[PDB]
RNA sequence: ACUGGCGAGAGACCGAUAGCGAACAAGUACCGCGAGGGAAAGAUGAAAAGGACUUUGAAAAGAGAGUCAAAGAGUGCUUGA
RNA sequence: CCCGUCUUGAAACACGGACCAAGGAGUCUGACAUGUGUGCGAGUCAACGGGCGAGUAAACCCGUAAGGCGUAAGGAAGCUG
RNA sequence: GCAAAUCGUUCGUCUGACUUGGGUAUAGGGGCGAAAGACUAAUCGAACCGUCUAGUAGCUGGUUCCCUCCGAAGUUUCCC
RNA sequence: GAUGAGUAGGAGGGCGCGGCGGUCGCUGCAAAACCUUGGGCGCGAGCCUGGGCGGAGCGGCCGUCGGUGCAGAUCUUGGUGGUAGUAGCAAAUAUUCAAAUGAGAACUUUGAAGGCCGAAGAGGGGAAAGGUUCCAUGUGAACGGCACUUGCACAUGGGUUAGUCGAUCCUAAGGGUCGGGGGAACCCCGACAGAUAGCGCGUCGCGCGUACUCCGAAAGGGAAUCGGGUUAAAAUUCCU
RNA sequence: GUCUCCAAGGUGAACAGCCUCUGGUCGAUGGAACAAUGUAGGCAAGGGAAGUCGGCAAAAUGGAUCCGUAACUUCGGGAAA
RNA sequence: CCAACUCAGAACUGGUACGGACAAGGGGAAUCCGACUGUUUAAUUAAAACAAAGCAUUGCGAUGGUCCCAACGGAUGUUU
RNA sequence: UGUCUACUAUCCAGCGAAACCACAGCCAAGGGAACGGGCUUGGCAGAAUCAGCGGGGAAAGAAGACCCUGUUGAGCUUGAC
RNA sequence: UUCACCAAGUGUUGGAUUGUUCACCCACCAAUAGGGAACGUGAGCUGGGUUUAGACCGUCGUGAGACAGGUUAGUUUUACC
RNA sequence: AACGACUCUCGGCAACGGAUAUCUCGGCUCUCGCAUCGAUGAAGAACGUAGCGAAAUGCGAUACUUGGUGUGAAUUGCAG
């Protein structure tokens, strides 16, 4: 409905969103953080390389305990990165949906770039796990809302 | 068990009948607040106590 | 062994369903309901449990016969007559 | 005389964590071998007029469009710290 | 130097406190007392009840040897005052 | 923690005061005890449930708006 | 004209919340609540106002009343963080290849291979206990602590057939009772204080007659069923 | 944790252990690396309890056949000395 | 004519290996305690603690000893 | 002391808790509630991050069970009443 | 060999008995000096002792029980901040 | 010591959550009227019952109702 940020030129922009997606919020934020201000064509190939374990998504904020890899040194010097395929899959579907919206609007798909993308925490879902001495603890999931906007690159 | 009294079997039959979803047309009545069957029972989760 | 292992032996029923009150409270060996004291002629009631009294007191059930007494009282328990046929 | 029953009127009383435990399929769901223990849970709109159709997706759904004074009221939906 | 707290002494290597919302503790009643306001005054008090009355739980009226407190005290008491 | 007593190896006994199912009897100052104050439904040097009960506490904790004014005591005597 | 410290404590004058008796007003030309890097007043409690949101109530003043003011109580209920994408997924020897199906296959199905349980079994039944978990078809979500096309999940429908298998009958330890004896009564003892129950034979009569015709075993005692065949799911029960 | 019925072949004294047939099953989330520390299982020159409160732990012994077997003794045993 | 599997011995033979895996006592000289088998603090004590046969003492011949019970009655007692 | 095997740890995909938390987290001396992360005086001091580690945080777990106090109990005993 | 000076750079051991600290002896050695660091050091171990509940002896107490007397058996938790 | 990451911080928007405001076929309190359970089987318990219903409410194989009387055109989520 209403996105946190509005495109500068509504006529030259398309958008898509997803709500209550069953994917870890922290992993998806890192993936989104790596795609901001990126051309649509490069973003799609970049996410496909993540699914192929050829390029890594750097982890900058929610990175405690994350392993170190050479595939992330170009974007993140200290080398912390991962390959969150599940987050990449949801974002890839959103990019394709936004691209189809561009075609209906007759935009130049070759010049589109990610002008806005953010991940918000959705309602937590509840399971439980069993602990020693007959105790029950929460076993929660952290789904997220995702919204993105693609804008044409103005000359 | 296989060996069961008539009385117990009759009670179990009634519990099976009550363990169904509400009809869909119930939620379309005027001034309806029944959202679902709040007394659903699963044989493995909650026991009948008899 | 007093804990989890002991809970494994739970296949003998102390109480069954009471013929009178319907609770799973009929102690089999005592032949006595712990909830209503069946087969004792009088029901089991104690003033030290207000909640227990109101769970089982009159009006909590169907009042199959008692619900119609007030209506019959208003007519002075009239019987053996009918309204005059409509004209 | 009368905190039960049935009927009736009233109040400088409470206003959904309050007021009876219970404003709602509450002495219900659920727990206990048992005596017993015992919750949570009210509010779309004046009217369902509850979102046709197009397009993307395996689907959920999104984008556009439509209803409405209002979807910045879209079936746990007034307001929304 | 971190607030709250007990303490001769707290920034304390004394205890409570992860954070936010809402709830959360000198009250009602009986007796008595000092003080103050008000009415009347050697009187005062409509208090049980009655007569009524905003068609009325209020307000208004009623104390005829009623009653309470005060108007006289001392004594264990008989008594005197 | 797989587990509010389990797992691994190692160990006691194994025709008897042997092991075990079901039925049945004994109930709270009571039962039952080859006796450890053991056991009596994860509760036992007195079970569990409701009530008396908002039990009492010279003891611990807390005790909610603002300015303004006055402003202490740890000393006396008596008190299981 | 003088003067200004203050814990425990006392008192005064004020601020704020919700009603009531009055009075003066505001509001769909936008009330309450809430939001704001708008502005201002008061030593302060607080107050006034701009803008926004919201869409139907509200406020000032006098008097009067009260379940009337929170940072704490290992306070109550609800919500939410850091911890942290961290601890962690490790017993029970083990999987591999091809093809099919599917949007999607390390996890479904078929076939092939390689292993395990190794008859005191990880095989085939039953008693308790459970109660539809049984069978077929289908499936959005949730759940099966990875995943699933999967299912002991969810939805719809189907399924348990006895003269011979059991219960039923008998009595065991024991249980529940009449009468009687106790007991304010709830209750206690339990055939022990007593005109037993009735049975048998003739056809209503004769004979006999010791106070329970009761409950108590799906492992004790005990009338009678065997092959062969049959279902998606039943059988010593259906068919022959 | 929870009662009970049926019970194949080989080895062997043996419903011991080990392997197999009938029947069942590969159900325990997977992938890649092979650091420390750990858990479980092992081995080790020469010495042989110097370790340690203490031989804790581990090692050694182990089946069968023949020979042989002391003190002590309640005359039975000790003894598989 | 038909037989099953126990025992004993001999020759030959292998890198002295052979209960080849599996399985399956370490042994001896003494002191303390308890005779022994048995039992015990379920979830920190398995023992020298409890029990035990044996030994000894005590009460009692039923109008009784010991014990239960509010009362009536009852357990030992189908006993001596 | 060395070394070998398996499973962990380790890295990845998916999934994903809890204890604990006034605020926080480099030191020396000083003074101080006599043993400071904060105060005084000095030493110093350079983003973000990984695997380990048990010095410190007088670490966590629990309103000390020891001891004392209370005109609080309770089990048990007897020449206490 | 003794006394004293500068001097803490390096070293100060293997064992029997005891839970020990301490001590004592055997042996080696250049030498077998003395001390601190929360009587350094238990989320480092160990648990022999001490110091819960079982049990025995002696003495004490009418008894329940007592003993800086002896004896034997007695769960050592958590780091990922 | 730029840029960027990270941390903190301020603002806009978006989330998370359900406070506040306005409501209320409920509760609480006071007052009044009435006197009516059952062997002629009560209260309570169980099972069944609708064209499509599990619960609640109603009912009893005549089973969300029969009959009489009153009212005078519906019931309603759908179907008929
Ligand atoms: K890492
Ligand atoms: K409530
Ligand atoms: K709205
Ligand atoms: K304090
Ligand atoms: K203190
Ligand atoms: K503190
Ligand atoms: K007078
Ligand atoms: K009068
Ligand atoms: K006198
Ligand atoms: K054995
Ligand atoms: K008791
Ligand atoms: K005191
Ligand atoms: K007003
Ligand atoms: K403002
Ligand atoms: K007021
Ligand atoms: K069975
Ligand atoms: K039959
Ligand atoms: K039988
Ligand atoms: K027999
Ligand atoms: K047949
Ligand atoms: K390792
Ligand atoms: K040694
Ligand atoms: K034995
Ligand atoms: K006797
Ligand atoms: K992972
Ligand atoms: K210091
Ligand atoms: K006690
Ligand atoms: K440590
Ligand atoms: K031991
Ligand atoms: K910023
Ligand atoms: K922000
Ligand atoms: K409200
Ligand atoms: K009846
Ligand atoms: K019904
Ligand atoms: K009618
Ligand atoms: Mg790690
Ligand atoms: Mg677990
Ligand atoms: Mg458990
Ligand atoms: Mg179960
Ligand atoms: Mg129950
Ligand atoms: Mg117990
Ligand atoms: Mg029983
Ligand atoms: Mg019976
Ligand atoms: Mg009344
Ligand atoms: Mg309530
Ligand atoms: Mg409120
Ligand atoms: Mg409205
Ligand atoms: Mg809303
Ligand atoms: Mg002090
Ligand atoms: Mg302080
Ligand atoms: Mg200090
Ligand atoms: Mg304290
Ligand atoms: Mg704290
Ligand atoms: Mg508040
Ligand atoms: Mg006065
Ligand atoms: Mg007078
Ligand atoms: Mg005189
Ligand atoms: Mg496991
Ligand atoms: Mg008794
Ligand atoms: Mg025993
Ligand atoms: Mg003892
Ligand atoms: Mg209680
Ligand atoms: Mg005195
Ligand atoms: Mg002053
Ligand atoms: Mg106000
Ligand atoms: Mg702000
Ligand atoms: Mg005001
Ligand atoms: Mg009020
Ligand atoms: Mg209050
Ligand atoms: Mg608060
Ligand atoms: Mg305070
Ligand atoms: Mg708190
Ligand atoms: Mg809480
Ligand atoms: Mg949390
Ligand atoms: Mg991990
Ligand atoms: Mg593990
Ligand atoms: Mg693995
Ligand atoms: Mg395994
Ligand atoms: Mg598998
Ligand atoms: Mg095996
Ligand atoms: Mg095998
Ligand atoms: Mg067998
Ligand atoms: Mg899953
Ligand atoms: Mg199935
Ligand atoms: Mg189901
Ligand atoms: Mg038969
Ligand atoms: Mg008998
Ligand atoms: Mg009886
Ligand atoms: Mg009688
Ligand atoms: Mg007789
Ligand atoms: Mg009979
Ligand atoms: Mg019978
Ligand atoms: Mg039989
Ligand atoms: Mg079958
Ligand atoms: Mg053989
Ligand atoms: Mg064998
Ligand atoms: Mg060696
Ligand atoms: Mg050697
Ligand atoms: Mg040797
Ligand atoms: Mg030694
Ligand atoms: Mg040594
Ligand atoms: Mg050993
Ligand atoms: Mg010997
Ligand atoms: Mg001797
Ligand atoms: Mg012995
Ligand atoms: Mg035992
Ligand atoms: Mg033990
Ligand atoms: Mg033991
Ligand atoms: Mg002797
Ligand atoms: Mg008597
Ligand atoms: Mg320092
Ligand atoms: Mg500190
Ligand atoms: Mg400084
Ligand atoms: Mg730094
Ligand atoms: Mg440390
Ligand atoms: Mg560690
Ligand atoms: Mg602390
Ligand atoms: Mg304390
Ligand atoms: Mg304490
Ligand atoms: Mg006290
Ligand atoms: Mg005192
Ligand atoms: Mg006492
Ligand atoms: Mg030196
Ligand atoms: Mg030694
Ligand atoms: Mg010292
Ligand atoms: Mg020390
Ligand atoms: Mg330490
Ligand atoms: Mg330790
Ligand atoms: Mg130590
Ligand atoms: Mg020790
Ligand atoms: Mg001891
Ligand atoms: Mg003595
Ligand atoms: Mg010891
Ligand atoms: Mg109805
Ligand atoms: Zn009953």
């Amino acid at each position: 409905v209403k996105y946190s940020r509005e495109p500068d030129n509504p006529t030259k922009s398309c958008k898509s969103r997803g709500s209550s997606l069953r994917v870890h919020f922290k992993n998806t934020r890192e993936t989104a953080h790596a795609l901001r201000k990126m051309p649509l064509d490069k973003a799609k190939s970049y996410l496909e390389d993540v699914l192929a374990h050829k390029q890594a998504i750097p982890f900058t904020r929610f990175c405690r305990g994350v392993g170190r890899t050479a595939q992330a040194k170009n974007r993140h010097s200290n080398g912390q990165g991962r390959w969150p395929v599940k987050s990449a899959g949801f974002i890839l579907d959103l990019l394709k949906n936004a691209e189809s919206n561009a075609e209906v609007k007759g935009l130049d798909v070759d010049s589109l770039y990610i002008s806005h993308i953010q991940v918000n925490e959705a309602q937590k879902q509840r399971r439980r796990t069993y602990r020693a001495h007959g105790r029950i603890n929460p076993y929660m999931s952290h789904p997220c809302h995702i919204e993105l906007i693609l804008s044409e690159k103005e000359e | 068990p296989s060996h069961k009294s008539f009385m117990i079997k009759k009670k179990l039959a009634k519990k099976q009948r009550q363990n169904r979803p509400i009809p869909y047309w119930i939620r379309m009545r005027t001034d309806n607040t029944i959202r679902y069957n709040a007394k659903r029972r699963h044989w493995r989760r909650t026991k009948l106590g008899f | 062994g007093k804990g989890t292992g002991s809970f494994g032996k739970r296949r003998n029923k102390t109480h069954t369903l009471c013929v009178r009150c319907g609770r799973r409270s009929f102690h089999l060996q005592k032949s006595r309901c712990s909830a209503c004291a069946y087969p004792a002629a009088r029901l089991r009631s104690y003033n030290w449990s207000v909640k227990a009294i109101r769970r089982k007191t009159t009006g909590t059930g169907r009042m199959r016969y008692l619900r119609n007494v007030p209506r019959r009282f208003k007519t002075n328990f009239r019987e053996g007559t009918e309204a005059a046929p409509r004209k």
